[PDB]
């Protein structure tokens, strides 16, 4: 996930064409990630070693 | 715009002179940009200048 | 702001009851389960007894029942007594990037 | 139990300005958000802005925008904030108010969440 809740900020640049761009984010800064299970990963690691 | 000492990789704020819909009408504009994706214009003291 | 809808004044004797809600717009209120009211009593400063639309912060008794209305935020009251006698406000989520509030409901609990 | 205070009352003109400080204890300064209420004669509170003490960054309510102004501290663990242009009006004291735990990897500022309160804060303003 990304928690920062992007916004468009649209500009037209060139003749008949638009840019789009990330606008004024919106509350706080958060950081973005990924999340695992750690109880299932590592049991997955423990079923790959026999292999 | 930074958080001087956070542990946080956030976009970076810079502006531009950009050319309107019309070419010899210019005016400025800006836009937030991620930071790896932009390189400095200078290795030198140029702080300031930046390029895509 | 747009202050939320509140019944400023509706009250019984001991052992009576009251409704309340809190209409906002289609945007702000039920986009989130995210509610609170704040007891003003008299004499001293505000008090904190809903969290979460549904549950309260302390031990208290659940009396003043939790509702989701959607657009706006109903709660039921009934069992009470003339020492229950206090202004309630009720605050919700109002988009970005801020929360509003009504306009609060005093139990004037009579006799 | 967290214990909370707040700065005494304070005397200007209306259209002046006024300052409000704050500072906990109970827990570690850098853990919670800060926010801060109006309180009226009995017309609906009026909430006012976030505070982070760890980021610069703060927003206000679509009243309030241009006209109130916040900063902080870190090692003495104190919160600050600014409103201009005073009225009539906001001789309604002013609460200082603890708000929910900060996370890092999902937002939480915006939850209105108060467990802590402050005992108040009464500008004075007349003609
Ligand atoms: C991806 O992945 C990721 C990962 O990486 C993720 O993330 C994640 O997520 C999750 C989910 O969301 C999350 O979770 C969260 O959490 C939070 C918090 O956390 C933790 O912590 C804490 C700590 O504490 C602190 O604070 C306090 C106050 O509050 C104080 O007192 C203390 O002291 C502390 O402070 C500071 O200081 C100190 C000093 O010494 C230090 O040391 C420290 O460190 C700090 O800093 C804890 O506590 C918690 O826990 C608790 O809680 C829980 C819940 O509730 C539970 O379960 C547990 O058990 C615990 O409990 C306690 O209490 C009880 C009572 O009875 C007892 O019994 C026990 O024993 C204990 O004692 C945690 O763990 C939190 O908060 C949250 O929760 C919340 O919310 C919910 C909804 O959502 C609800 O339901 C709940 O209930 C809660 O609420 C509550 O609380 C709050 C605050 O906390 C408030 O505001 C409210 O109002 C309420 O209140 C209540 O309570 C209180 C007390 O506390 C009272 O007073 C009142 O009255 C009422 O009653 C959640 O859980 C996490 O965090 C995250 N992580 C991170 C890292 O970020 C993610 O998510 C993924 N992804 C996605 C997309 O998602
Ligand atoms: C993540 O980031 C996104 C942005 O990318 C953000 O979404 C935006 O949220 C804001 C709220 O903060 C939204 O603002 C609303 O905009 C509507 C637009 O109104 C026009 O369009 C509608 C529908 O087309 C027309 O019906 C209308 O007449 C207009 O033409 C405004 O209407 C809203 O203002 C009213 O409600 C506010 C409270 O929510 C009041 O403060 C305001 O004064 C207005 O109330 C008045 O009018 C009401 C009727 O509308 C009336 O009943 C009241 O009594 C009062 O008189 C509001 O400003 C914005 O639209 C969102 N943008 C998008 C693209 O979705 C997310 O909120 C954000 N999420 C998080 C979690 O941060
Ligand atoms: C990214 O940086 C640019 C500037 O490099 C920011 O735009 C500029 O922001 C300032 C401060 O808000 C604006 O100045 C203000 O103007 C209002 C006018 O009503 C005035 O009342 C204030 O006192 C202040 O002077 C400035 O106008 C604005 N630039 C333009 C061309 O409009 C931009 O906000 C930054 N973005 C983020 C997300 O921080």
């Amino acid at each position: 996930t990304r928690p920062n809740n992007n916004t468009r900020k649209s500009v037209r640049i060139g003749p008949g064409q638009t840019f789009y761009a990330t606008g004024d984010i919106i509350g706080d800064i958060k950081q973005a990630h990924c999340n695992i299970s750690e109880e299932k990963w590592n049991d997955t690691l423990q079923k790959v070693g026999i292999e | 715009a930074t958080v001087k000492n956070g542990t946080v990789e956030e976009m970076k704020n810079c502006s531009f002179n950009t050319t309107t819909e019309i070419r010899d009408k210019e005016k400025k504009e800006y836009a937030l940009f991620y930071k790896p994706d932009i390189v400095p214009l200078s290795e030198t003291n140029n702080t300031s200048e930046y390029r895509l | 702001l747009p202050v939320l809808t509140q019944p400023a004044s509706v009250s019984g004797s001991p052992g009576q009851s009251i409704t309340i809600s809190c209409t906002g717009t289609i945007y702000d209120v039920g986009k989130f389960d995210l509610v609170s009211w704040y007891q003003h009593h008299p004499g001293k400063a505000p008090k904190y007894l809903i969290y979460e639309v549904k549950k309260w912060p302390s031990g208290v008794s659940h009396r003043f029942s939790g509702s989701k209305s959607g657009n706006t935020a109903s709660l039921t009251i009934s069992g009470l007594q003339v020492e229950d006698e206090a202004d309630y406000y009720c605050c919700s989520f109002g988009g970005s990037a801020a929360v509003v509030c009504g306009g609060g409901t005093k139990v004037t609990v009579l006799g | 139990q967290v214990q909370l205070v707040q700065s005494g009352a304070e005397v200007k003109n209306p259209g002046a300005s006024v300052k409000v400080s704050c500072a906990p204890s109970g827990y570690t300064f850098t853990d919670f958000y800060i926010h801060w209420v109006r309180l009226a004669p009995g017309q609906g509170l009026e909430w006012l802005g976030w505070m982070n003490p760890k980021t610069g960054r703060t927003n206000q309510g679509q009243n309030f925008q241009g006209r109130v102004t916040m900063t902080r501290d870190t090692s003495i663990g104190t919160a600050y904030m600014e409103l201009r242009s005073l009225t009539s009006d906001d001789t309604a004291v002013y609460y200082c108010v603890t708000g929910a735990w900060i996370s890092d990897y999902y937002d939480s500022s915006y939850y209105p969440n108060f467990d802590h309160w402050g005992q108040g804060t009464l500008v004075t303003v007349s003609s």
